[PDB]
RNA sequence: UGACCUCAAAUCAGGUAGGACUACCCGCUGAACUUAAGCAUAUCAAUAAGCGGAGGAAAAGAAACCAACAGGGAUUGCCUCAGUAGCGGCGAGUGAAGCGGCAAAAGCUCAAAUUUGAAAUCUGGCGUCUUUGGCGUCCGAGUUGUAAUUUGAAGAAGGUAUCUUUGGGCCCGGCUCUUGUCUAUGUUCCUUGGAACAGGACGUCACAGAGGGUGAGAAUCCCGUGCGAUGAGAUGACCCGGGUCUGUGUAAAGUUCCUUCGACGAGUCGAGUUGUUUGGGAAUGCAGCUCUAAGUGGGUGGUAAAUUCCAUCUAAAGCUAAAUAUUGGCGAGAGACCGAUAGCGAACAAGUACAGUGAUGGAAAGAUGAAAAGAACUUUGAAAAGAGAGUGAAAAAGUACGUGAAAUUGUUGAAAGGGAAGGGCUUGAGAUCAGACUUGGUACCGGGCCAG
RNA sequence: GCCUAGACCGAGGACUGCGGUUUUUACCUAGGAUGUUGGCAUAAUGAUCUUAAGUCGCCCGUCUUGAAACACGGACCAAGGAGUCUAACGUCUAUGCGAGUGUUUGGGUGUAAAACCCGUACGCGUAAUGAAAGUGAACGAAGGUGGGGGCCCAUUAGGGUGCACCAUCGACCGAUCCUGAUGUGUUCGGAUGGAUUUGAGUAAGAGCAUAGCUGUUGGGACCCGAAAGAUGGUGAACUAUGCCUG
RNA sequence: GGCGAAAGACUAAUCGAACCAUCUAGUAGCUGGUUCCUGCCGAAGUUUCCCUCAGGAUAGCAGAAGCUCGUAUCAGUUUUAU
RNA sequence: AGCGUGCUACUUAUACUUCACCGUGAUUGCUGUUUUGACGCUUUCACGAGUAGGCAGGCGUGGAGGUCAGUGACGAAGCCUUUGCUGUAAAGCUGGGUCGAACGGCCUCUAGUGCAGAUCUUGGUGGUAGUAGCAAAUAUUCAAAUGAGAACUUUGAAGACUGAAGUGGGGAAAGGUUCCAUGUCAACAGCAGUUGGACAUGGGUUAGUCGAUCCUAAGAGAUGGGGAAGCUCCGUUUCAACGUGC
């Protein structure tokens, strides 16, 4: 059962796997009618656009902190910032997210300039508007019309400024600082 | 094949001590399948062995770079005449290759004007073979949808359809494609080199940004053409040329002479 | 080649749509090709064989025969012509059975019908 | 392809080439690991020591985004400069004017110290550099600023 | 003499449920074979069988969420996370989630509020009309609470600068679905053949050289195919484009600011214990029993506890398309699949014949010929049949039907044969086959084979 | 040294060589058979089949130390009949690109399950080590010594340079143990120098992907084969026993 | 489970636990079989561990692929010295 | 022609020697004459046992891409055959006969790809073998009729038996047309057949009084209720407001 200088496996097939088999012989199907759908879609309500523009948000954790992506609306005060009311806004094509806030300025600033843009480039029509004007314009697509995009990484020519103090140094009694706060912070205050 | 086939019976081995074969065997009684081994691979009406399942591999994947590098290796091979003539393409009456014909036949509309354009170019006793050449296939594949064979043709490449895969879709062997999606399965047929190609002058002129030159970068990303590892590919002007032939030593006999 | 998805290419499906085939697509099934008289007559090239029509059969045996349609046999995918007839060593004569496409209508039946149906066709009834 | 396979050269031979003694058995030995401390011991005492035991604390729900840290060297760090730009600041790279290479922003987490830098200015941004690549840099004239 | 409450009866007026199908779906209940080279925890498996309930999808779903970031933001699925954290006689084994990329995206509703200057609400009967309903009226329900108003993202009541938006019904189109009708070019010549659909010659059409039929491989004989054109029926508060009639818009809704408020779900949360389950480990969920709350309270923050903070949501009430699933149903298109002992058990009057008391079990079985032209008639025979004849391209196709192998068998011919036969090697005999007078060159030149 | 009888064979296919005789840039017996004669080509000759004779020859397959066995299967014939596919892997090979690599979850596109195109992420690799907090790879020409193919200078030999790789002594990184500078939330920090210790490490990257054979594990798992176990159902027309009515 | 004047008897030719279908192609260190040709190479029944003794793993024996080199320094042998 | 011993000759293994041929391994040379095969040609030497097993090169089968503008109704495929040829072989090709609609070579792809066995599976067929056998229940015979045909049918005559607890005359269960008439003999009636419970065509079962139907028996089982997740279980007037009353 074992013999060989062979790695060690795990292959979890002693139920009835066969039973559970999964096979996409439908990719290419599945593909052609979701892009059947999407013209449908897309037919249908020309030339308003298919999506609704969506905030720009940081990812969240350690590791996709440097990265930013679309969020899933744009939250109320940032609505507000721009003089559009939830419920007005979702009816021109502008998500709201009720759950997100904005603890921080530049998060804010980016969707406020977002929904600038997109209401600058908005025309909404009425009953006195004529059809010669609806057909004068383009259904676009507005995850690309305005795009996330990666706030640049610094690059270019700076000044070199050389603390006193290194940066390993300075990581280190960063470290020592928060392992002993606490125990310091009672013997002091026992002290 | 089904997943049941050869399991739909409640057929019970007799054990030993009855005088045959400890092979599972229909119960009951009142019909001749009655008593009758079952389940088994050497059995009428059992399973096969291993029946066949979906999830076998169906599809390979292949490199994309290395996929490239064989269609840059056929568009080549289509120029070469002995290759094309090895394919079989009735190519003797074409006075050289590659073939590229004016833009005028991107615009034809009718099969007889695009039959006539084939026959003025030269290109249409290699239709007559793809015509000559319908057989019905031997085997069951006939009963499969697969009812006559026949040889390829042309393969016509354009740059813009005005009419040129309509006017070409009708006639016996000629496929149409655009220059932007080439493929190997039309340019190195049954894993042949040597396909038999006209081109349109836009198609010609569109190559060398489709696949890129020295002076034009490839519209496919980060793509280059591939080098190859030879640089004179004729190594008999290699082996005979001043350079080597000017140190090495006089050569023997072709046939050692027999001493003893 | 065909293109429309709602065509089938299957042999099965297609000999099994021809042997079952109801009475009425039959009809269609055993149409025949008019002479050049009639289609310069009526401007139209084949029609559906009718009971009463005159034939000339132009392959097999009887090539050459001529006479007037006497049964649209349905049933077995033939058309009896009127004096088509094999003789038996019994002494009886049974009717030759002829494919319409094998023969060219020389003379149509008419009716109100058939004249409707020669200018559905875009041809002059 | 089963054209190249063994099955279609054992076809006429008895055993297939199991073996006309050990007969091809259903399992004998046991099933996957069966035995690895008694008839199987000698197979993974050679080539997997260390299989059986406990070693180190549990850790219950962890989650593997906190220690995301991925490394670049010295040695490598002139890579993350425009390749465009980098003979140029190789060139006329100074104290007044040093590129800024931004680790962060290009997916690491420490600045390790391996390989020789140019002996030339640069500005470092890393959440964490280890000694002697901080050392190393200073020595060039560069400096490490702390991003987090 | 009458209310009310609770509970009855009626063949009272009008409704509704049950049962069926199985592939997917929502739950309950629930093994063992098996693996551990034995075996009991474990594994198989939170699987099979059993039970209850749906739909075209179901379920889930707009956070009592994830996190620990510079924060994300209903639900679902895919790729990845990851055979990882973890669980495990820490053995065999097993095993998720957050982040990230994408498919699809859609949001909301009650309870808790005095309409209190007016139960403003609703089922039903009766009448009537333009009838998926409107109007009138009368009982009834209902104050032990039916409407309007609000749902935490808020919101209410006052004050406030004024601004921005807007209801419903029919008629023709478009889109969607189904369906009717209509369409290019040889049956020209020769040969073979029973038949031309074969070969050859000359051609034609081609946005049609897919497929099928017709007496053999038919683009051009027929149906279709390709290209479109043009009618009919449907369907859609919840698709738009136009018309047209009523809009009862001091109405309804949003927007800025100030003040006072701001009700928010209990045998529930939570705790203990028991059983089961989970990756969940001093206890992941579920369930039983015991205990049983609170109001900046409550839950969660993956090591039990007390103390102090912090973060994040807001449970114990409810609805909701899409992306997802689909050995079933309905309708289609396909394949490097099988080719009648194969492929479904079933290509056929197959779940048939037949067996079994019963649950159940369950076959074998396709092919004359283009066409029955399925052999008139004569003769022998009791008849079945035979012999002539006849049809057919063929009867070396006669339904005991294409081809018609082997085992086994008859006849004819050849040969051998004292208690087996068969085999190898070698030669004889007999039979069969082969080859140089060559693709010989001009009486001769020369050659081939076997020999001295 | 000389004479003399017989048998089997004749590979090769212009010349080239070594010798010999030299009367000779000629000849020979000297790097493998030629000459001549006869017969035959309706045939002498060869092959096969049948058969006789001589001689030898036990029934195959199987397990087994040992089978013709008085061991097992096999009366005969036809058709069917047994190492497969998949998930994850080891070695090797081929191929593409290469410090990168992998288009195909998806999107674009299409002559429509094809072919063609696109990119973010993600996987693997480019860093290890420790249980972990954590730390994290140049004294030097990326080291010395002995070899080392090849190259350079030579001219037997000899010198120079020596990649891969081998043996050996070192250096660097993590863990373990020891020492403990300036300093300090006075308990932290951890410079510096070490140690018969230890790591699947560094020491001018080698990987990623597709495919093939072979091997591995889980799967029905090369094919056929239990005695059993479990879940849900069907039987008292036989029979056992009670009851009711004859 | 039944039933048993008791034999483990009988419970539809089935009884020391009926019959039917399913789990189920249950598992088998055990028996049987395992399908074309030629060419080249060619074993083991021994070591150690195992509820191990009809079985495995391990080492050995064997094949294949090669790679670095090219007489370098090898040997189932002798001689001489010890 | 025995035993001990010496000698000469002679006999013959797949062994040894020389030579031919096959293959394997090594080895010589081959590009200004390499020259449409360098994965080729060529020189030389040695070697050849083999189960289990490994590897290599080939033969064959179904289907797929390409090619031969391949074969074919003037005969494809299949089948039979001392018609032969080629290959060490797996096999390939071919003459004749039969037959009637498709099929092959080559470069590649692919696999449900090769049978003598598995008390293998399904179908078919032998020897045994014209063999075992067709022997319980006393028993048949003569004549005529019918018929192609009579041991077996019909009629007559006789001889017998069952012997009223029947081989008689009815029924219950069970069968289902077997009943009756006419025709009829392919199969069935283990000989026969003119006969038949066979085969074919028709005909045939008449109720106020005979049964069923109704009653209750052992028992079965709704309702009201009570369990049970539930399929359903209990209970039979039970903790019931119980009359479709007369
Ligand atoms: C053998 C195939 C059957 C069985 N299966 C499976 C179960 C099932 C269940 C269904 O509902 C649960 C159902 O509903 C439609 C259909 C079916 C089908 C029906 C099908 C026959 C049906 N096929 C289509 C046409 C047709 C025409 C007829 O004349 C006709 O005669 C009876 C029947 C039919
Ligand atoms: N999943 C089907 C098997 C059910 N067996 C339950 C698993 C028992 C193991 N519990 C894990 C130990 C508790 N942390
Ligand atoms: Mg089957
Ligand atoms: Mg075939
Ligand atoms: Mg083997
Ligand atoms: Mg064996
Ligand atoms: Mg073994
Ligand atoms: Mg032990
Ligand atoms: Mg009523
Ligand atoms: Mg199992
Ligand atoms: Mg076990
Ligand atoms: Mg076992
Ligand atoms: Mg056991
Ligand atoms: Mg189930
Ligand atoms: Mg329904
Ligand atoms: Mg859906
Ligand atoms: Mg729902
Ligand atoms: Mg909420
Ligand atoms: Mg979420
Ligand atoms: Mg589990
Ligand atoms: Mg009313
Ligand atoms: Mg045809
Ligand atoms: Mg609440
Ligand atoms: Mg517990
Ligand atoms: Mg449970
Ligand atoms: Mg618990
Ligand atoms: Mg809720
Ligand atoms: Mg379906
Ligand atoms: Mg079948
Ligand atoms: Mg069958
Ligand atoms: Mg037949
Ligand atoms: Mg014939
Ligand atoms: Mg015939
Ligand atoms: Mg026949
Ligand atoms: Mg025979
Ligand atoms: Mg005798
Ligand atoms: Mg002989
Ligand atoms: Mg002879
Ligand atoms: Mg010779
Ligand atoms: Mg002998
Ligand atoms: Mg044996
Ligand atoms: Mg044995
Ligand atoms: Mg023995
Ligand atoms: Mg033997
Ligand atoms: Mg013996
Ligand atoms: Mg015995
Ligand atoms: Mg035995
Ligand atoms: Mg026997
Ligand atoms: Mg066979
Ligand atoms: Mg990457
Ligand atoms: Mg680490
Ligand atoms: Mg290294
Ligand atoms: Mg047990
Ligand atoms: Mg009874
Ligand atoms: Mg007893
Ligand atoms: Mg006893
Ligand atoms: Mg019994
Ligand atoms: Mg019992
Ligand atoms: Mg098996
Ligand atoms: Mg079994
Ligand atoms: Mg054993
Ligand atoms: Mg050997
Ligand atoms: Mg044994
Ligand atoms: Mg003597
Ligand atoms: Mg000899
Ligand atoms: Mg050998
Ligand atoms: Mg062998
Ligand atoms: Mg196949
Ligand atoms: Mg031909
Ligand atoms: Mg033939
Ligand atoms: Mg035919
Ligand atoms: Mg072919
Ligand atoms: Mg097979
Ligand atoms: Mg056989
Ligand atoms: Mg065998
Ligand atoms: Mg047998
Ligand atoms: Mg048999
Ligand atoms: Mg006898
Ligand atoms: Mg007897
Ligand atoms: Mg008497
Ligand atoms: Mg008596
Ligand atoms: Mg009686
Ligand atoms: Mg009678
Ligand atoms: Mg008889
Ligand atoms: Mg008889
Ligand atoms: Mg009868
Ligand atoms: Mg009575
Ligand atoms: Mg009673
Ligand atoms: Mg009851
Ligand atoms: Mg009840």
């Amino acid at each position: 059962a074992i013999s060989k200088n062979l790695p060690l496996l795990n292959n979890h097939f002693r139920k009835h796997w066969q039973e559970r088999v999964r096979v996409h012989f439908d990719q290419a199907g599945k593909k052609a009618s979701r892009r059947q759908s999407r013209l449908r879609k897309a037919a249908k309500i020309a030339p308003r656009p298919i999506d609704a523009l969506r905030p720009v948000v940081r990812a969240p954790t350690v590791k996709y902190n440097r990265k930013v992506r679309a969020g899933r609306g744009f939250t109320l005060a940032e609505l507000k910032a721009v003089g559009i009311a939830p419920k007005y806004a979702r009816t021109i094509g502008i998500s709201v997210d009720h759950r997100r806030q904005n603890k921080s300025q530049e998060t804010f600033d980016a969707n406020v300039a977002r929904l600038q843009e997109y209401k600058s480039k908005l025309v909404i029509f009425d009953k006195k508007t004529k059809a010669s004007e609806v057909a004068s314009f383009e259904q676009v697509d507005v995850s690309a019309t305005f795009p996330v995009e990666q706030p640049a990484p610094e690059s270019g020519l700076r000044a070199v400024e050389v603390p006193e103090q290194t940066a390993y140094r300075t990581l280190r009694l960063a470290r020592n600082e928060k392992k002993y706060k606490g125990i310091r912070e009672k013997r002091a205050k026992e002290k | 094949v089904a997943e049941n086939a050869g399991h739909q019976t409640s057929a019970e081995s007799w054990g030993t001590g009855r005088a045959v074969a400890r092979i599972p065997r229909v119960g009951g009684g009142g019909t001749h399948r009655s008593g009758q081994a079952a389940f088994g691979n050497m059995c009428r009406g059992g399973r096969m062995f291993a029946p066949t399942k979906t999830w076998r591999r169906w599809n390979v994947k292949v490199n994309h770079n290395e996929k490239r590098y064989a269609t840059a290796s056929a568009i080549a091979a289509s120029a070469v005449t002995s290759l094309v003539l090895a394919r079989g393409h009735r190519v003797e009456q074409v006075k050289e290759l590659p073939l590229v014909v004016s833009n005028e036949f991107e615009s034809v509309t009718k099969t007889k004007d695009a039959v006539a354009v084939l026959k003025a170019v030269g290109a249409h006793k290699d239709v007559v073979k793809v015509i000559k050449s319908k057989k019905l296939r031997a085997g069951k594949g006939k009963l499969r949808g697969r009812r006559f064979t026949q040889r390829r043709g042309p393969l016509v490449v354009y740059a813009q359809d005005n009419g040129i895969v309509k006017a070409l879709r009708n006639v016996p062997g000629v496929e149409t494609a655009s220059v932007k999606h080439l493929g190997l399965l039309q340019l190195a047929p049954g894993a042949h080199l040597g396909r038999f190609i006209i081109w349109t002058q836009g198609a010609f002129e569109s190559l060398d940004s489709v696949y890129g030159s020295d002076s034009t970068k490839s519209i496919k990303s980060g793509y280059t053409l591939p080098s190859n590892i030879i640089s004179n590919t004729d190594v008999t002007r290699l082996i005979n040329s001043a350079e080597v032939q000017a140190v090495v030593r006089p050569a023997g006999e072709k046939t050692q002479k027999k001493s003893h | 080649a065909k293109i429309s998805q709602d065509v089938s290419s299957s042999r099965s499906k297609a000999r099994k749509a021809y042997f079952t085939a109801s009475s009425v697509e039959r009809r269609v099934l055993l149409s025949a090709p008019l002479s050049k008289e009639l289609r310069q007559q009526y401007n139209v090239k084949s029609l559906p064989i009718r009971q009463n029509d005159e034939v000339l059969v132009v392959r097999g045996s009887k090539k050459g025969s001529e006479g007037k349609v006497n049964s649209v046999y349905r049933l077995k995918f033939a058309i009896q012509v009127d004096k088509l007839q094999k003789e038996k060593s019994n002494g009886a004569s049974v009717p030759i059975n002829i494919h319409p496409s094998k023969v060219v209508i020389t003379k149509l039946h008419l009716d109100k019908d058939r004249k409707a149906l020669i200018q559905r066709k875009g041809g002059k009834a | 392809p089963t054209r190249l396979t063994k099955t279609r050269k054992h076809r006429g031979n008895v055993s297939a080439g199991k073996g006309r003694i050990g007969k091809h058995r259903k399992h004998p030995g046991g099933r996957g690991k069966a035995g690895g401390q008694h008839h199987h011991r000698t197979n993974l005492d050679k080539y997997h020591p260390g299989y059986f035991g406990k070693v180190g604390m549990r850790y219950f729900h962890k989650q593997q985004n906190h220690f995301w840290r991925p490394e670049i060297n010295l040695d490598k760090l002139w890579t993350l400069v425009d390749s465009e730009k980098k003979d140029e600041y190789l060139s006329k790279s100074s104290a007044s004017a040093a590129p800024v290479i931004d680790t962060l922003a290009h997916g690491y987490g420490k600045v390790l110290g391996k390989g020789r830098l140019p002996e030339v200015p640069v500005i470092v941004k890393a959440r964490f550099v280890s000694k002697l690549a901080e050392e190393k840099i200073r020595a060039v004239g560069g400096v490490v600023e702390l991003v987090a």
